[PDB]
């Protein structure tokens, strides 16, 4: 029912793309915090935190580019 | 012009909260009012007193 | 592996209007389900809506 | 009120994860200082100081990474 | 007497009244850390507080500018 | 239901590569502890511990190098 | 409250592996010291103290090796 | 064939330039994972992965420079 | 009146007034030790003093840089 | 204006799920109901229960 724009669609595609990563990173961080030195927990966490960093970067840069493609057209109506 | 402000207040807090845990046989864990996983040496309680 | 499923859903909207007067009714609601392993606190939900 | 941010809530995880290490280290050192030549005590202290070192490293590295994830997003509003 | 506030002022104030206490927490942290710089318990806390402060100020400024440019673009069309 | 990225795949390749080493090390230590004075046990553990150390290093360095590539490609969208 | 990390879990594995040596040596010492120059005592004492030395060395070296494996993995978080 | 632009042609020149690296780099990994402690394997993988790194960075930077030339010309049609 | 000092000056000086006398204690110990280099009680003192001085000067310079960046990011948005 | 809401729900789940894989003599890998075989070395099957 609520209104969602084109940029919301573009953004949402990533969220529904990375199905579970948001929960995986949280639980992997709690499992690490319980034993801050265990080679398997460190090796798991390094992966999940890296995947998260890349996900948030690609999402925000894409939305920025589309915003500029639109503003460049609206300017010509004048 | 006269402006007047008057204020009174009284406050009291008193009592305790309890929580803790026990491990038996290392095979059954029991815990009391804990929102978190426990280290299973057990026999560990806390009484937080305020007055 | 063998599996079977059956589902059934009945909905009634009811609206009061005067003659010749246009009217609208609009609603939506969310239903939640408790995921397994409640220590792993999570929910799932969906929204149904009709106008 | 104890206002805490996201980074604060991250950092606090490790403090609650290492339940007692902070006190344990201090006590182990307190006793070892009285009798430096007891190996049963040296062996204890080596382990506690190792645990402490690894805990403080992991904590400050994770906080640093989330700072960069946030700053990158903020930059794109313009 | 009391300040006239516009709209941008309201936007900035939302952040100022959002971080209730950080403005002073940062200063207290600094004072004690500077008193005893070699304590990792002090250091580990100050790092967090300073980072939160940086992000807060940055977001506040970037937001204000965006609203400024929307208003400017609308006003231009009056002519 | 899991979810895995590309760095996840790269990492898991090493785990599925070394079939059993993670159990082998733990059992070699397990028996050594019972008789620290035996040469055959010491000689076996010396090998396994080394294989394990090199395994974990090569894993983490590869995952970093890939993360550094992706982070540099995404930068060029804006 | 009796929190223990993974390095602790490893050290204690030796301490609970050599069931009694710590008491056995303490007894043999006092026996020998009470009536030195007894070949029966000297022969036993030599063995106990000799292997106690190996036990302590093996334990401390194992812990240091693990510590540096973990520190190396943590360094790649950044 | 599908429509391909000038930037696509430029991009593809690299891929078709490095005929086989795209897969050599994967086979090298599959082998090295089998015995992570073979220096003959490590010495090869280091090279392949360095080559891959330089390839992807040159690719992206070139694409961006041509995007900014075209955008600068298109701006003046008005 | 007193030489003009800004915010960064008043931040840097906080450390100096935090470590009340360290600046002297370091040179004192250094001279005592240089008097008799082979004395363990002097070596064990100077190790501690010099470590403290290093940590202090380092954390000072990093904090001043962070507070420069926070300002420059804001000033840029005026235009 | 009177506004009224009423809601009732019943939920029940019971039984077990079986899956796993076993290495047989360095001869064959066999697996049941794994959607992409994790191919654990040695053997162990797992039965997961909820009620």
């Amino acid at each position: 029912t609520p209104w969602s724009g084109y940029l919301d669609d573009v953004s949402a595609k990533f969220d529904t793309g990375v199905d579970n990563l948001q929960t995986q990173v949280t639980e992997a961080l709690d499992k690490l915090a319980a034993k801050p030195s265990d080679p398997a927990l460190l090796a798991a966490y390094q992966s999940k935190l890296s995947e998260y960093n890349l996900y948030r970067n690609a999402q925000s840069n894409t939305v920025k580019v589309f915003k500029d493609i639109d503003a460049a057209i609206i300017q010509n109506f004048r | 012009l006269w402006i007047v402000d008057l204020n009174k207040s009284d406050l009291e807090r008193l009592g305790t909260s309890w929580s803790g845990s026990i491990t038996i046989g290392d095979k059954l864990g029991v815990s009391l009012n804990q929102s978190s996983i426990s280290t299973l040496d057990g026999s560990r309680f806390i009484a937080a007193v305020n007055a | 592996l063998e599996e079977k499923k059956q589902a059934t859903v009945v909905s009634r909207p009811v609206l009061l209007t005067q003659e010749n007067v246009p009217a609208i009714f609009d609603n939506n609601r969310t239903f939640y389900t408790k995921l397994i392993g409640e220590r792993n606190v999570a929910l799932e939900h969906v929204t149904y809506g009709t106008m």
